[PDB]
RNA sequence: GAAAAAGUCAUGGAGGCCAUGGGGUCCGGGCUUUGGGGGGUUCGAUUCCUUCCUUUUUUGC
């Protein structure tokens, strides 16, 4: 848990800065209240200007990797027991952050918690050619998450069950160098997208299972007054290989387990809660980056020309 | 068996569906044909015991309502006067009496409704005029745009295309995802980003709202939907109920826009307010191979509501339609639009159009998209209602169509763009999206089997 | 994700209607503030029991 690098500054405002949920339901551009029975506690409806923002920063880092060389994978959603156990992932217990599927209804199925797993499935039990490593694939699904920090911050966007996650994963050769410069170049792809949209982050070396390194990027919150996590980049240097199988055939043609790779390329919730937070104004306005401008078509974002969807339930004070 | 609208109307959770079972019980004969020619779930001998029930329980209702008046009225004349006189005893006893009767009366009379409610709940929405009778074979056509490429060499499957150019893996993904799974990559994701970043930027161009919609619902929207979250021959998925109880997997995002309007007010100036929503879904669906019939599948659904008149939505609905046929026409696939029958319509559709695509590689057509017209199914399940500039609420429309299937689309492309060599041409709108003109051989070799 | 506490302008008692502290209008005075939703005991329950929802305390990845 040591610092490495801090680029960016802290924004300035001359008034109390507001936090994102206060932003985002003035201009509309998210829903959180009365969802309970909708899609269960701590679910997020985003509309307006927020899934255009959704949009802009789940194909602006996309575009980005897939110009400097990258090989996208679409993964499923509803993964076997195996897979998940040979990830790292206990599903098994009472208290897991997988959605288990019933069992009277399927055998063995459990949904897709990221896709990270299912990246790693591809290569189940399939040796891959010496010359196409590095193989580094970028996958941008929705994943979904069973356990939440309720105590902490209940009313936010911060911790989320559903989620739309941007991972990159990489395949490289036996050797450890190898492994440790394709994190490196990871880290330094991830670090020059976040300076793109214009956000103060602080990345970090986590200390200490499977994982032999973690390099965590955490982003600046005006709003909450608190960094907070926003990737994190763990290297697995034959855990994945060794529970799945997964080799690769060398110049001599014998199997060999090879090294895999797994980082985060961005995820919607926090990217927008340090946007809205980030690019505060005096009226509610947020200012749109430098770089979704040409995708959100508006360069300040304001109130919504439509009225707000009120309510008509039985739960009201009449 | 049970119904988890009506479970929500009893602990407080919503209102009690306000069925319009009346607009028609005025002509049953007009009802029994509808149900005989929809073919749905209820037949057209158990009407008449529905009918039976809600007047039993429509009586039992009014003298409920009384007995609970006079209560009131004694009660009150008890708070006014205030123990030994004449009067405050008559007025006790006729209290207890009638204490005892609403007790003896109020179990009868939710069970009645119970029933009542479980039993009508299962009927279908009413049908247009112009829409044909019979099976899917008397589906009736419309447009029809495109014809078929001409090949010099007989079509591959695009099972077969896929694997060719290593961009879709079927083989040996029992272990990996279960049964109808697949593994798009290179090309085939280039191909579905594009085609999805296309028609969301063809839908932001022409006023509609971007949303995005949970994938994980619960069963009192997809009831409201209506559809059958727990049931035997079901296809929706449910996640564990010992981690999780009363959640269900969102079949398509019409269920989790439709969920985000329940129970919420729209402004008349505002409306119609349309909506579009990517996002995946995932069926169980329990052909035997290729991307035809998957689970999952990434899709792009646009919901709108308009006001309560049929003009309205049925103008809200043509607009869907012409909206879909020019994208296909941009993105150049040649495609029938039909008109569904009554038998299958559904429960809620009112007005339903399908658009098949040529596939040569199939041999034969194939749906890729489609768009239906609810009047009021949806707004009287979900209680969505609408105020006027007097400020009224009444029941608004709703329409749901299906603005693009990956699935389907890259099937279809796949089949019509291929090439005698085994490469597979791109449309002209999704070049800049692909950024090749052909899809080439790949430059990675595939992966070889070393497991058992 | 679990366990616990409060509950609607605020404090305190009161199942048959309140004291004090409050907000607004009119000439210190006067008018005036029905409690978040759905169920049980009771002749009547904002008050006794239970459930949904809002707020708060403990534990944990
Ligand atoms: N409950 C959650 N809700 C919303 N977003 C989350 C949640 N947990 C993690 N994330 C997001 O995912 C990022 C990675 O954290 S992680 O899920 O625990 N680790 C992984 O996903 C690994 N696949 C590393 O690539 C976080 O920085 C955050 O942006
Ligand atoms: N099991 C399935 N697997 C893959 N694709 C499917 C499956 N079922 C339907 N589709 C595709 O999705 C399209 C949506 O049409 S539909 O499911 O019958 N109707 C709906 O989903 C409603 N929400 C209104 O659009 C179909 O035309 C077809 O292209």
């Amino acid at each position: 848990a040591r610092v490495l690098h801090m680029v960016g500054d802290k924004p300035v405002f001359s008034f109390q800065p507001r936090g994102h949920l206060e932003i985002g339901e003035k201009l509309d551009i998210i829903r959180q209240k009365r969802l309970s029975h909708v899609s269960g506690h701590r679910s997020y409806y985003l509309r307006g200007a927020g899934a255009l923002l959704q949009h802009g920063l789940v194909n602006f880092t996309f575009n980005k990797l897939l110009r400097r060389g990258f090989t996208p994978m679409t993964v499923p959603d509803l993964l076997r027991g195996a897979v998940f156990e040979g990830c790292g992932m206990t599903p098994n217990a009472n208290p897991s952050q997988i959605y288990n599927i019933d069992p009277a209804r399927f055998k063995d199925l459990n949904l897709a918690g990221t896709a990270e797993v299912g990246l790693a499935g591809y290569f189940m039990d399939h040796t891959v050619a010496f010359r196409d490593l590095p193989v580094r694939m970028v996958c941008s699904s929705t994943c979904y998450r069973a356990e939440t920090n309720t105590g902490q911050e209940p009313r936010g966007l911060y911790r989320v069950h559903h989620f739309t996650k941007v991972e990159m994963f990489g395949v490289t050769g036996p050797g450890l160098e190898q492994s440790s410069q394709l994190l490196e170049e990871f880290l330094s792809l991830q670090m020059e997208i976040l300076t793109e949209l214009g956000l103060h982050f602080r990345v970090l070396d986590m200390p200490t299972l499977p994982a032999y390194r973690k390099f965590d990027i955490e982003a600046w919150m005006p709003g909450r007054g608190r960094f907070g996590e926003v990737t994190s980049a763990s290297n697995c240097t034959d855990f994945q290989s060794r529970r799945l199988h997964i080799m690769f055939q060398t110049e001599a043609g014998e199997l060999q387990f090879a090294h895999t790779v797994n980082a985060t390329a961005c995820a919607v919730p926090r990217l927008l809660i340090a946007l809205l937070e980030s690019n505060q104004q005096k009226d509610g306005s947020v200012l749109v980056p430098p770089a979704l401008q040409s995708y959100l078509g508006t360069d300040r974002i304001t109130a919504p020309t439509h009225v707000p969807l009120q309510y008509i339930g039985p739960n009201q004070p009449r | 068996n049970r119904n988890l609208l009506y479970e929500y109307a009893r602990e407080g959770y919503s209102a009690l569906p306000q069925l319009d079972i009346e607009r028609f019980c005025a002509c049953p004969e007009e009802a029994a044909h509808a149900l005989e020619l929809r073919k749905g779930e209820l037949r057209s001998a158990d009407l008449p015991a529905i009918i039976s029930t809600w007047q039993e329980l429509r009586q039992l209702q009014e003298q409920i309502r009384s007995l609970e008046e006079e209560k009131a009225a004694v009660t009150e004349a008890v708070r006014a006067l205030l123990q030994q006189d004449p009067k405050y005893q008559g007025l006790r006893a006729r209290g207890r009496e009638i204490r005892k009767e609403l007790v003896h009366l109020y179990p009868r009379e939710a069970q009645l409704e119970e029933q009542f409610y479980l039993q009508a709940l299962k009927l279908p929405n009413q049908t247009h005029p112009d829409v044909p009778v019979g099976d899917e074979s008397q589906a009736r056509v419309l447009h029809m745009v495109g014809d078929k490429p001409v090949f010099s060499f007989q079509p591959r499957g695009h099972l077969e295309i896929g694997e060719k150019l290593d961009i879709i893996r079927q083989k040996r993904l029992s272990h990996v995802s279960g049964h109808r799974s697949y593994y798009l990559r290179g090309a085939g994701a280039l191909l579905q980003h594009g085609l999805v970043n296309f028609t969301f930027n063809k839908l932001l161009r022409r006023g509609f709202t971007p949303m995005t919609v949970p994938d994980l619902l619960r069963g009192a929207v997809f009831e409201g939907c209506g559809m059958t979250p727990n049931a035997n021959p079901s296809q929706i998925y449910n996640i564990d109920p010992a981690r999780f109880k009363d959640l269900n997997l969102a079949g398509t995002a019409e269920v989790g826009l439709a969920g985000y309007f329940m129970d919420h007010t729209v402004a008349f100036r505002d409306l119609p307010v349309r909506m579009v929503c990517s996002s995946t879904c995932y069926r169980a669906e329990t052909e035997p191979r290729g991307l035809y019939r998957v689970h999952h599948f990434t899709k792009v659904e646009m919901f709108g509501v308009t006001g309560p008149g049929l003009e309205q939505s049925s103008q809200l609905l043509e607009e869907f339609l012409s909206l879909q046929m020019e994208i296909l026409t941009e993105l150049g696939l040649h495609f029938r639009v039909l008109d569904m029958p009554t038998q299958e319509l559904g429960l809620p559709a009112y007005r339903k159009f399908d658009i098949e695509a040529w596939m040569p590689g199939r041999g034969r057509f194939g749906e890729v998209t489609s768009a239906s017209n609810c009047t009021d199914f949806q707004s009287r399940r979900l209680h969505i209602m609408f105020q006027t500039e007097a400020g009224e609420l009444q029941f608004a429309h709703t329409v749901n169509a299906t603005a693009c299937a990956v699935p389907r689309l890259l099937i279809a492309l796949l089949e019509s763009n291929q090439q005698k060599d085994g490469s597979v041409l791109v449309p002209p709108a999704l070049q800049s999206y692909l950024g090749t003109d052909r899809i080439t051989a790949p430059t990675h070799v595939p992966l070889q089997y070393i497991g058992p």
